[PDB]
RNA sequence: ACCAGC
């Protein structure tokens, strides 16, 4: 509410995430750290411009509460600054999705992560239309829910087309598949993504076991 | 949780007292134990005594458990029930008295309910519309088992049941106890049984407190409005016979 | 000899989950660690531990470890493993052995021991006793979360793999180890004539006692027993419920008007307090204040209030007569309803999803050889004889199994012994009266006949006499079965001490064994000890408490083991007879109480299997020790508990 | 302290 919380007037540190399943080279190189304000440990993300000046801070409590320090844009998103290129990036929902990701490639390949999430999905990507155009192939990486196959059914509208790939996962996203030791599922989902197929339309060829059963019953 | 006796000190015995994981001793021969307005009103300030009520038949643990308890502020006698939340700490009142004047203090939310800051895992749940229900059921079942209540009366169903979705979603069965409706509860899992009276009150004070608990343990499925099967007209396609 | 430690994501009913292994070796002296994706290996290297013929040391492996195991490499990577019975050895069930008395020796180290670790055969209290303890998992990981600062949620951490798994699992198996070696440090148990840490399962099994191997066995058919598990009706429990509670408040109604409220104090503050009749207070003062007067003082001040003195009460008025009847019948009620359904370790609290009840059973938790049961106690529910007693045994049954094939319920074996402890006192004292004592027994009916000659109403109170009397009682504990004076307390020991003469010089005999002086205090006992233990009927040294109870720790401990290795016997003949143990088989043990066994079978003609063998294994337990006596048992079929008690 | 069991 006040203003950017410094890391030194709240007592902030740099670890390891131990209950998540993220290091702490992860979390140096992005700036997801931990202050000591008011008693209680509270997490805090950093968001950056485009340049690498501080903008807003995102504060959460041991008991999954928002709370944001200041002016909260719409084309500002988690993960943006450290690249300014590439030939695929792979976009979350989440914020520790992020570090997930960014934790089982040793920083290769540049990941952004949502402001807002799923629910205000389309408004952060139609003022992020001409980010995303120096940019070759786009991965979304959403929760295999009912709001996330909207998000991602609804926000890739808005986006170039051609580029837009979705990936599938047996959990509930990226996070319970890098604690079950799902580690090598995502990793191919990455590089290997589900094309283009809006519902509604069905191909004629991809529709032969349906029309066997049909004239069955 | 028991752990083992230690020698008590005030009574002198040998295998009396016994300790507990929490860190409090209890001894079985000395009995020795050791360790609107916008207003709250303090237990200090308002004379809060817990009182039973002899009328309708409720004992004193199940007020110092509940929190329902009698204020002599003014020179009156009021019944202040207090809501709690998920961390256990006052929220709202509700000070009542004979004339029924309705003083609700503090934050009253729209998905507030009495007796949801004991009672969170659990088989079955009875849910009742009053208070004075809810703590006949308590009595009768010796204040053990998830029964929570409303509270913005029968017609906010559509308002307070649906708000809080995910708490009720832990149970595996919910027993309702309204009148003798609402359906945004999940299918296959609401049982609605029937009294002989008004309410289990009138149950309790007459005599009828055994078919309360028979209407607990094995209370029937929800049929969901007034659809009928073709069995249940057997008396009535008899009765417009013989008219 | 290999040394291995697990670590899974919970307990062994709801396991899915390998997380890590830490093997040592006794000959490369090798801390091999495993992964969660080196199960496969893990497994080789028991199999070729056990094909090389050696043994595999676990802790809490018979109950938990190796079925773990046997789950997991069924339902996580689909193959059969099975560790023989010969192979797998403990590190607890030896230290319920060596190690029976920690709470009388436990005093003067609480200074080590946090205070909740205080007789406990866990193995962390090893760590806190053996002073080689570096910290603990849960509470550093409950250290790091707050330091992090996302919640701990409900203590469970073994739901993802980290790192510090993996070294509090090497400090597991460095006390596991630091343990064994102080375990076999023992020279009574272990002759020290050969080293333990190389030879096979030939030499360790049948190159030492007979108690290392009898409490094995034990141990494994009794988790074998838990996992059966007890086969419970829950509707005709709910139908108990739901009678008895609607009776307890009526009771309550009924009687709040005849003994009524008063003020108690608390410008002197009183309170307007009601009548509560599960106090003992309460209907101590309204008898007091009602023309009552007690004659018993066990207490300073105040009176013994229970069933005995609630029965010989007289008042005035001719209401509080018959409220005294209704006040005793609530407080039975009061007692059903909090062992049944209400308590926090009620029957209904403890019924898994296949409609079935998991009860512990320690083998060696009594320091004479008998058995405990806990959560919940399946040895104290009530008898037939109580009130509510047959509806609540009722529940209990084998018929309530049926069958997986072919829809119908089976059929319930229940086989006890008769005069066990009775029958053992002949055993010992057969070379004082030359053995005319051990042939009345033989000879007809031993209890009735003492009823008879003594007496008594019930053969229940005749059985009860016998005993009170033997384990040295007062003069008046025995007069008080009858009722009856010291008069009569004095003569019924005098008439059954002049029988038979050998009781006494018995008695004289172990006190001459065991003890040699004791000084006397006016309020307490100085005793000069010189042997404190006694050998048992295979070399275990059983522990004295008290030197007037020095007859009981003789008899009981040696009743304890006969039962001990006749439960063994009498499926060591069911197998080798072509059975298969398990309910996909053909019988089942279901629960064993300090005398009887309870077995559920699936026709008739196996029950008179079981019932035949039972005395078969009973006489070659009668044969193998070289009794003087003559051991014989009873059996009963039935559908439950209720005609099989 | 009370109850229950073996
Ligand atoms: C009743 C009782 C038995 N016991 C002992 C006697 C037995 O060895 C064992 C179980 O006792 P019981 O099985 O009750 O008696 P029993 O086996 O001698 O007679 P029967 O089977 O023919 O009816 O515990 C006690 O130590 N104290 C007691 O109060
Ligand atoms: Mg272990
Ligand atoms: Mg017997
Ligand atoms: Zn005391």
């Amino acid at each position: 509410t006040y203003n950017v919380w410094n890391f030194g007037e709240s007592n902030g540190r740099y670890s390891a995430l131990t209950a998540r399943g993220i290091s702490k080279e992860t979390c140096q190189k992005a700036g997801y750290w931990i202050a000591k304000v008011d008693g209680v440990m509270y997490q805090v993300a950093d968001y950056r411009d485009q340049n690498g000046n501080i903008v807003s801070q995102k504060v959460r409590d041991k008991d999954k509460n928002f709370k944001t320090t200041g002016s909260h844009k719409s084309d500002a998103l988690f993960g943006k600054h450290l690249w300014n290129g590439g030939k695929k990036i792979v976009v979350t929902e989440g914020e520790i999705d992020m570090l997930t990701v960014m934790e089982l490639q040793d920083c290769k390949y540049p990941v952004v992560s949502l402001g807002h999430g799923a629910s205000a999905a389309k408004k952060t990507c139609a003022a992020n239309y001409e980010y995303f155009d120096q940019f070759e192939q786009i991965i979304l990486m959403f929760d295999m829910d009912e709001a996330g196959r909207k998000a991602v059914e609804e926000a890739a509208q808005v986006l170039p087309a051609g580029k837009v790939r979705v990936a599938v996962l047996p959990c509930k996203d990226a996070n319970e598949c890098h604690l079950n030791g799902h580690d090598r599922e995502i990793m191919e989902q990455v590089w290997n993504a589900g094309p283009w197929i809006p519902d509604g339309v069905v191909s004629a060829l991809s529709l032969r076991e349906r029309i066997r059963e049909h004239l069955s019953s | 949780v028991f752990l083992y006796h230690i020698p008590c000190d005030n009574c002198g015995s040998s295998d009396g007292n016994s300790l507990f994981s929490d860190g409090h001793t209890f001894c079985y021969v000395c009995e020795k134990w050791t360790a609107m307005t916008y207003n709250v009103w303090n237990f200090g300030e308002s004379n809060g005594r817990y009182s039973a009520l002899t009328a309708r038949g409720i004992s004193k643990e199940t007020c110092q458990k509940a929190g329902y308890w009698i204020a002599k502020v003014d020179g009156v006698m009021y019944q202040v029930a207090d809501y709690r939340d998920q961390n256990g700490n006052i929220v709202s009142q509700k000070v009542r008295d004979k004339d029924k004047n309705f003083k609700t203090t503090g934050s009253h939310k729209s998905d507030a309910l009495f007796g949801k800051h004991l009672w969170n895992g659990g088989k079955k749940i009875v849910v009742t519309e009053g208070e004075i229900d809810m703590l006949t059921v308590m009595e009768l079942q010796d204040c053990k088992y998830p029964v929570v209540s409303l509270g913005h009366g029968a017609s906010a169903a559509k308002k307070t049941c649906a708000a809080n979705y995910e708490y009720f979603d832990q149970f595996e069965q919910i027993i309702l106890m309204f009148d003798m409706a609402a359906q945004v509860l999940p299918a296959g899992k609401v049982r609605v049984a029937v009294l002989p009276c008004k309410d289990a009150n009138e149950c309790h004070l007459n005599g009828h407190d055994r078919e309360i608990m028979e209407q607990v343990w094995n209370a029937g499925p929800w049929i969901p409005d007034g659809v009928v099967s073709a069995l249940s007209l057997r008396e009535r396609i008899r009765e417009h016979l013989s008219s | 000899m290999i040394v291995s430690a697990i670590a899974a994501n919970a307990l062994l009913e709801s396991v899915t989950k390998f997380h890590c292994g830490v093997i040592y070796d006794y000959s490369t002296a090798e801390y091999v660690s495993y992964r969660p994706s080196d199960f496969g290996a893990y497994l080789d290297a028991l199999e070729a531990e056990v094909a090389r013929g050696g043994l595999i040391v676990f802790h809490n492996g018979h109950k938990y470890d190796v079925p773990a195991l046997t789950k997991l490499a069924k339902l996580q990577l689909n193959r059969e493993f099975h560790l023989p019975r010969e192979n797998c050895i403990d590190t607890l069930v030896l230290s319920r052995l060596i190690h029976s008395n920690l709470k009388d020796t436990d005093m003067g180290l609480l200074r080590k021991l946090p205070g909740k670790r205080f007789g406990s055969h866990a193995l962390e209290a090893w760590g806190y006793r053996l002073g080689e303890m570096k910290g603990e998992y849960k509470d550093d990981f409950k250290r790091m979360l707050e330091e992090q600062g996302e919640e701990y949620v409900d203590g469970m951490e073994w739901w993802n793999f980290n790192e510090e798994m993996m070294d509090y699992n090497v400090q597991d198996v460095v006390v596991t180890k630091a343990l064994l070696e102080k375990l076999l440090s023992d020279k009574h148990y272990f002759p020290p004539e050969i080293d333990f840490t190389d030879v096979g399962y030939t030499t360790f099994w049948s190159e030492s006692l007979e108690a290392v191997d009898i409490e094995h066995r034990a141990a494994w058919l009794l988790a074998k027993q838990e996992r059966n598990g007890f086969p419970f009706d829950t509707k005709a429990i709910e139908e108990l419920y739901v009678e008895l509670a609607a009776r307890r408040s009526e009771l309550l109604r009924k009687l709040t008007e005849t003994f009524g409220s008063w003020y108690q104090p608390k410008y002197t503050p009183v309170e307007h307090v009601v009548f509560n009749p599960s106090s003992r207070d309460h209907i101590q003062k309204k008898l007091q204040e009602a023309g009552w007067v007690p004659t018993k003082y066990t207490d300073k001040g105040a009176p013994v209030v229970d069933d005995e003195v609630l029965e010989g009460v007289r008042v005035d008025d001719p209401e509080k007569q018959a409220a005294i009847d209704l006040i005793k019948e609530y407080l039975m009620i009061q007692k059903r309803i909090g062992q049944s359904a209400e308590g926090d370790k009620a029957w209904l609290r403890y019924v898994a999803e296949d409609g079935k009840i998991h009860g512990s059973v320690n083998p060696n938790g009594a320091v004479t050889g008998r058995a405990t049961h806990a959560f919940p106690n399946l040895a104290q529910i009530p008898g037939v004889r109580s009130p509510y007693g047959e509806q609540c045994r009722a529940a209990f049954g084998a018929e309530h199994h049926l069958d997986g094939i072919t829809g119908k319920p089976w059929v319930q074996a229940g086989i006890d012994a008769s005069g066990l402890e009775l029958r053992c006192l002949a055993h010992f004292m057969a070379r004082f009266d030359n053995g005319e004592y051990a042939h009345e027994i033989l000879n007809g009916d031993i209890h009735t006949k003492n009823q008879i000659a003594a007496e008594l109403p019930t053969r229940d109170n005749a059985k009860t006499f016998i005993y009170g009397f033997l384990y040295g009682a007062g003069d008046e504990k025995i007069g008080q079965i009858v009722g009856a004076g010291k008069e009569r307390g004095k003569e019924l020991k005098k008439k059954f001490l002049e029988n038979t003469p050998a009781i006494a010089a018995l008695r004289e005999s172990i006190q001459q064994t065991l003890v040699e002086s004791s000084q006397w205090v006016a309020g307490e006992q100085q005793v000069k000890w010189k042997r404190r233990w006694i050998k048992g009927l295979d070399g275990r040294k059983v522990h004295v408490r008290s030197p007037h109870a020095a007859l009981n720790t003789l008899l009981q401990s040696a009743g304890a083991l006969i039962c001990k290795l006749w439960i063994i016997k009498t499926e060591e003949m069911l197998v080798e007879k072509g059975l298969k143990h398990g309910w996909d088989g053909d019988f089942a043990y279901m629960a064993w109480v300090h005398d009887e066994i309870q077995v559920g079978c699936r026709t008739e003609e196996i029950a008179q299997v079981v019932i035949e063998t039972a005395q078969e294994a009973m006489r070659w337990v009668g044969d193998h020790w070289n009794f003087r006596c003559l051991l014989d048992t009873e059996g009963k079929m039935g559908p439950n508990w209720a005609i099989c008690h």
